């Protein structure tokens, strides 16, 4: 139930792309490849392992954008002495999540969303 | 001022920087046991921020970028964003060690005047604060 070029897993379709794009550009590209297609979310070890195996087939350098922009959106900052948070001097440039496939392990880490990374798209069949 | 020896006074409170290094939780626990009502330092205005900044520079010589503040997100999960791009809840995560950054620290490149979130399990110097009696 996936069109040509896409791999099926658990009612969803996936495709890894090698071209290096920044997160926004990659998310835009995914959106144009199929209805409902965006940068992949990852909801389980099994799904992660499936996506990692696609990357090892397509990419020589197996790192891919995931569909997470800004891990620190809507944080609830509190003081340990329970004083009210009014004075605030925390600003941070946008970071976006990269899934790094190593031959022994898979891990995620955050990179500046302006960096150029391969990526994987995903939509529901 | 009636701040005990080793502590520095500023606007009805007592402060002291501690060359750690300690995790955020261990630093905070250390602060509560150093004096009654002690905690990791909190910042309420720019004056307190400037005092704590210079206090760190004059009493903490550490090669770290970070000195712990008392500010953090208290949740057990490793990030704040509740949803992926597609709207599905973020539940399963697989952060490499050091990538979950839910605790706030004073940053050296701002002369320890502004904050940056870093790994709560990273060991850093810290500053305690308690109200004298």
């Amino acid at each position: 139930d996936c069109p040509s070029g896409w791999s099926s897993y658990d009612g969803h379709c996936y495709q890894v792309f090698s071209d290096l794009k920044n997160w926004d550009d990659a998310e835009s590209f995914c959106s144009g490849q199929h209805e409902g297609s965006r940068l992949a979310s990852i909801h389980s070890r099994e799904e992660e392992a499936f996506v990692g195996k696609m990357a090892s087939r397509t990419l020589k350098y197996t790192s891919m954008w995931l569909g997470l922009n800004n891990p620190w959106k809507e944080c609830k900052w509190e003081w340990s002495d329970d004083t009210r948070l009014d004075y605030k001097v925390w600003t941070r440039r946008p970071y976006c999540t990269v899934m790094v496939v190593k031959t022994d392990r898979i891990f995620w880490f955050n990179r500046g969303c302006e960096k150029s990374v391969s990526f994987v798209c995903k939509f529901k069949a | 001022a009636d701040c005990p020896p080793g502590w520095s006074s500023y606007d009805l409170y007592c402060y002291q920087g501690f060359n750690g290094p300690q995790t955020w939780d261990d630093a905070e626990r250390f602060c509560t046991e150093q004096a009654k009502g002690g905690h990791l330092v909190s910042i309420s205005d720019s004056g307190e921020a400037d005092f704590v900044g210079q206090l760190i520079t004059q009493n903490i010589s550490r090669p770290e970028y970070y000195v712990w503040t008392g500010l953090r997100d208290r949740r057990s999960e490793q990030q704040c964003n509740p949803e992926w791009n597609d709207g599905s809840s973020i539940i399963y995560t697989n952060w490499d060690s050091g990538e979950s950054e839910m605790c706030q620290a004073f940053s050296r490149w701002t002369n320890f005047r502004e904050w940056m979130n870093t790994n709560c399990q990273q060991k850093n110097p810290f500053v305690c604060k308690f109200p004298p009696a």
